[PDB]
């Protein structure tokens, strides 16, 4: 679960370096807390701590590239199981509506900072949406999710 | 990391990654 592809290495080298600001080859949570905070969120030490050390598998207590390279794939994919792709559903559908909603995943994106406007939200719903229903369901988005 | 080539795969991509978690590093 830790395959890239080239072009996909390049943009994590470049993804990777776009939050280790000390460009080093390693993030610390400084770095990130730092880019949550111009993102528009303030997450504890703490949060950051634990979300470093799950990837860190070397134990230097710090996001390397192999890791992220480890990370990403798995949520991009599978961390083993179908986990990573009910988790995305799940943050996306908080209501519970067995369908992923646009004004949800907009409201999301707000809350994100990825800040996309409605017509975004609303073509990446549609394309999700395989029946045409509006709102994607589990099984509509475990294709798409794969689909990056 | 833009979104122009295809713009939805990878917006689809990029803010997919960010939203798993609440402070999200994807990167
Ligand atoms: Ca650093
Ligand atoms: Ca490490």
């Amino acid at each position: 679960a830790d395959q890239l592809t080239e072009e996909q290495i390049a943009e994590f080298k470049e993804a990777f370096s776009l939050f280790d600001k000390d460009g080093d080859g390693t993030i610390t949570t400084k770095e990130l807390g730092t880019v949550m905070r111009s993102l528009g969120q303030n997450p504890t030490e703490a949060e950051l701590q634990d979300m470093i050390n799950e990837v860190d598998a070397d134990g230097n207590g710090t996001i390397d590239f192999p890791e992220f390279l480890t990370m990403m794939a798995r949520k991009m994919k599978d961390t083993d199981s179908e986990e990573e792709i009910r988790e995305a559903f799940r943050v996306f559908d908080k209501d519970g509506n067995g369908y992923i909603s646009a004004a949800e995943l907009r409201h999301v994106m707000t809350n994100l900072g990825e800040k996309l406007t409605d017509e975004e939200v609303d073509e990446m719903i549609r394309e999700a949406d395989i029946d045409g229903d509006g709102q994607v369901n589990y099984e509509e988005f475990v294709q798409m999710m794969t689909a990056k | 990391s833009p979104a122009n080539s295809f713009h939805f795969k990878e917006a689809w991509k990029h803010a997919i990654q960010k939203a798993k978690h609440m402070p999200d590093p994807w990167a």
